[PDB]
């Protein structure tokens, strides 16, 4: 299985109104072409940065996407991943854990 | 005491719209410190400590090596597609090489290749042999076994690579030797009559860490994943019976922590 | 420092 394994997480344990960075990490996938977009309420977040294409000892590819954000209560944050191995674009929700 | 220098390169027929088809990066002790791609066509620094301790001629030379490597992989993608009787589609060449200084003073060096994500050819410097994983790699092995290539590669892996790794860890000693303490959060969720306890370590450095769930003194780990800033993240969950939340403690072992931390839900 | 590869 060469599908992206995806994890969404913030740089710092989150709190409402506190500056943070939202991270989406996809790994274990092949081929390298992939779309990874950070979302806020179904809408692309601004200011995303993308790691340059890299790969693991087992040859599978990985990429980190991150963007500064200040988490709002009542907003939903997520990462949308599109890859050849997937039958749909896949949305991974961030759990704010507050 | 263990140090590593690792370079990787990717050559793609299908990198995606507006994406560079050739990308290489270098890592010292797992920290990304240089990068090149076929769009900018420059090898560039990626840490403060490499930029401060190198000069224009260093980056011109690294840029020359990457540009030459780019051209050989441009040729190689076509050579291999023809060897494989392929006429289009998504194909990738990858390679990685470098050296390790082990805690005992011994040295490891390696260089290996993959085509379409599976082993293609690999070099054993101690015996000066190549292992061809597939028949399409045998004509390559035949070339690489002749000429100056293999002796020069062995010398690079055992001498040049190690010498540079020693320079880099000296340049970066402050940043590479630092410790950053993880901020730990424990979080719980109940679904389908099962309590899922999550323990997350935010922003630790160096990379090695151990996070585990203890019950009264079957865990799933996302592994160690990177933050944007040179620190790391890990999450570890465990499935418990509802109401048993008080029985579990998250234990965090890290170099920055004189004693392991123990966290409740 | 990087090391170039040779023709396939």
């Amino acid at each position: 299985d060469l599908t992206p394994k995806v994890q969404v997480y913030s740089r710092f344990p989150a709190s409402a109104g506190t500056k943070n960075v939202l991270n989406c990490f996809a790994a274990g996938f092949h081929p390298p072409k992939i779309s990874i977009t950070l979302m806020k309420d179904g809408v692309p977040m601004e200011g995303a940065q993308y790691s340059d294409m890299s790969f693991n000892d087992d040859w599978t590819f990985q990429r980190l996407v991150h963007a500064d954000f200040t988490p709002s209560s009542g907003s939903t944050y997520a990462c949308k991943v599109e890859h050849e191995t997937l039958k749909e674009p896949q949305v991974y929700k961030w759990d704010p854990e507050f | 005491e263990l140090h590593t220098l690792r370079y990787i390169s990717t050559a793609m027929t299908d990198p995606g719209p507006g994406q560079p088809w050739f990308v290489d990066v270098g890592y010292v002790d797992g920290e990304l410190f240089t990068h090149y791609n076929s769009t900018a066509r420059r090898a560039v620094p990626r840490t403060e400590w490499i930029a401060a301790n190198t000069d224009q001629q260093y980056w011109d030379s690294e840029t020359q090596t990457s540009q030459r490597s780019e051209q050989i992989d441009r040729d190689g993608l076509g050579i291999l597609q023809r060897r494989y009787n392929q006429t289009g589609g998504s194909h990738t060449v990858q390679w990685m090489y470098g050296c390790d200084i082990l805690e005992d003073g011994t040295i490891r060096g390696y260089r290996q290749y993959a085509y379409d994500g599976r082993d293609f050819i690999a070099f054993d410097k101690g015996t000066m042999t190549f292992t061809a994983a597939v028949p399409e790699a045998v004509p390559t092995k035949r070339k690489w076994e002749e000429g100056d290539y293999a002796e020069g590669l062995k010398q690079y892996l055992e001498e040049t690579c190690v010498e540079w790794l020693r320079r880099y860890v000296e340049y970066g000693k402050a940043e590479l030797g630092r410790r950053e303490r993880p901020e730990v959060r424990v979080w719980g969720k109940e679904a389908d009559g099962i309590l899922t306890l999550s323990c997350r370590a935010h922003g630790f450095y160096p990379r090695p860490i151990a996070v585990s769930w203890l019950k009264d003194g079957d865990a799933q780990s996302g592994g160690i994943v990177p933050n944007g800033d040179g620190t790391y993240h890990t999450w570890v969950t465990i499935d418990a019976q509802p109401g048993d939340g008080d029985k579990y403690q998250c234990r965090v072992e890290h170099a920055s922590l004189p004693q392991p931390g123990l966290y409740s839900w | 420092r990087r090391r170039e590869q040779t023709d396939y």
